[PDB]
């Protein structure tokens, strides 16, 4: 959240995804640990439509991850 | 006898199709062995004229000369400032060209913004009248401004949080008026290369003067307009530099998007260049409602729907959470294998869109 190069980066990741005729057949995927350090500018429901939370794999899920 | 005669006949007639064919083809060599031989012609801008004949041209981003007008060229159309051509054996002027377009410049105008309309964004009744009055009616309607003697607003900057819609409304403006329109994302406009942004912008700001009515948009300015590496700060100044020589004749309009509006730098917040502030705060209960119908319209539902139990519950959502609660009532549906759609649908979307909202730790935005 708000160097300069990576502000402008970002930026530019922002609006090639979500501004003036993007989409047509082209998807993303984002991975991170640290969701809170992104908050206002990615985040958004029109950029990331879907936010999927990994959560500490249950007992079951654990048992079938050994 | 006819068939033999008819026989001969046809072969020759397409034999001399054939012909003329290849005799197109023959020309098309011809013409592109002729155009083999061409050279090209070295281009650059021109600068002070010394005499009648001696000129002063800076051959691109090259070195400066001193040379002359070949024999039959204007001279007074030839002042400080008009792309010539130059000849790589004695660097004589011909053929002079009207201007660069310099095709990033081609490409920010010819973009896709789609076919939004008025109607399709729902929620800024009061914002999309201001812009309207500050970009729409001083370039389709100026008589009223020159006769009454306003000077028009030179632009307009859009700030509020992320997912109102400032650039959904840019998309709208720039569809609906039939027009040039610009835009590009300010982070594309900084190059690596020395001083080659401020060259870029002076260059779209040409353009603009030059394919009136123009307009160009701005998304995402804090990248440049942020508070006083270098080349950033090179850049602004030229920006104020250019958008401040916007004569009152010109038919060309600024718009600025961003999502931070305090990083921005005072001086274009400053009057005469940046007068008319826009906000596009998070919608409120009847424009959700509006946005949310306005999204809902499309798609198959069936019986009854809620909009106001979904606005009631949708607190803090904006635009974007609205089509995402839109989008994911379908995926429920799709995933329930329904044809159709449901109120259930629409109920646990916007229960998922709101835990999706507690991930979005948005910080308190401020204005200018
Ligand atoms: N009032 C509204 N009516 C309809 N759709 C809206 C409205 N506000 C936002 N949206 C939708 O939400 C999304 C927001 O995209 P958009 O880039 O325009 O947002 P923004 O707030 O202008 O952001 P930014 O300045 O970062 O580009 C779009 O898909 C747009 O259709
Ligand atoms: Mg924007």
């Amino acid at each position: 959240k708000r160097d300069r190069e990576v502000q402008r980066t970002m930026l530019e990741l922002l609006n090639q995804l979500d501004g003036f005729q993007p989409n047509t057949q082209v998807k993303v995927i984002a991975a991170t640990n640290r969701v809170d350090i992104l908050d206002p500018a990615l985040l958004r429901s029109g950029r990331l439509d879907r936010k999927i939370e990994f959560p500490m794999p249950n007992e079951e899920a654990r048992a079938r991850i050994m | 006898k006819l068939l033999e005669h008819k026989e001969i006949d046809g072969r020759l007639k397409e034999l001399r199709e054939q012909l003329k064919e290849l005799t197109k083809q023959y020309e098309k060599s011809e013409n592109d062995l002729k155009a083999l031989q061409s050279v090209g012609q070295i281009v650059g801008e021109v600068l002070k004229q010394l005499t009648e004949e001696k000129f002063i041209v800076k051959a691109t981003n090259g070195p400066r000369y001193v040379v002359g007008c070949r024999r039959q060229l204007d001279k007074s159309k030839l002042k400080p400032g008009t792309r010539v051509a130059l000849d790589m054996t004695t660097l004589t002027i011909m053929r002079y060209l009207p201007r660069e377009v310099d095709p990033l410049v081609y490409n920010m105008s010819h973009e896709d913004p789609g076919n939004v309309s008025y109607s399709e964004i729902g929620g800024l009744s009061e914002q999309i009248r201001e812009l309207r009055e500050v970009i729409e009616l001083p370039l389709t309607n100026p008589e009223l401004f020159q006769r009454v003697g306003i000077i028009p607003p030179k632009g307009c900057l859009l700030y509020g949080p992320p997912g109102t819609g400032k650039t959904l409304l840019a998309r709208a403006v720039a569809s609906q008026l039939d027009c040039n329109f610009l835009k590009v994302v300010s982070s594309s406009i900084v190059d690596k290369y020395i001083g080659e942004s401020a060259r870029l912008i002076r260059e779209m700001f040409n353009y603009a003067r030059d394919h009136q009515p123009c307009i160009i948009f701005m998304d995402e300015i804090d990248a440049i307009g942020g508070r006083r590496d270098r080349e950033i700060q090179r850049t602004l100044m030229e920006l104020l530099n250019q958008m401040d020589g916007f004569d009152t004749l010109h038919r060309v309009k600024m718009i600025m998007a961003t999502n931070r509006p305090d990083t921005l730098d005072p001086a274009l917040l400053r009057p005469g260049r940046l007068d008319r502030k826009i906000h596009i705060d998070l919608p409120n209960e009847q424009a959700r409602l509006d946005i949310l119908k306005i999204h809902a319209g499309p798609i198959t539902k069936h019986g009854e729907i809620d909009y106001e139990a979904i606005v009631k519950l949708s607190d803090g959502f904006n635009g974007a959470d609205l089509r995402n609660v839109c989008t994911e009532a379908g995926m429920f549906a799709i995933r329930a294998d329904h044809d159709f759609v449901v109120q259930e649908d629409f109920m646990k979307a916007v229960r998922k869109v709101a835990d999706s909202k507690k991930l979005e730790s948005k910080l308190d935005y401020k204005p200018v």
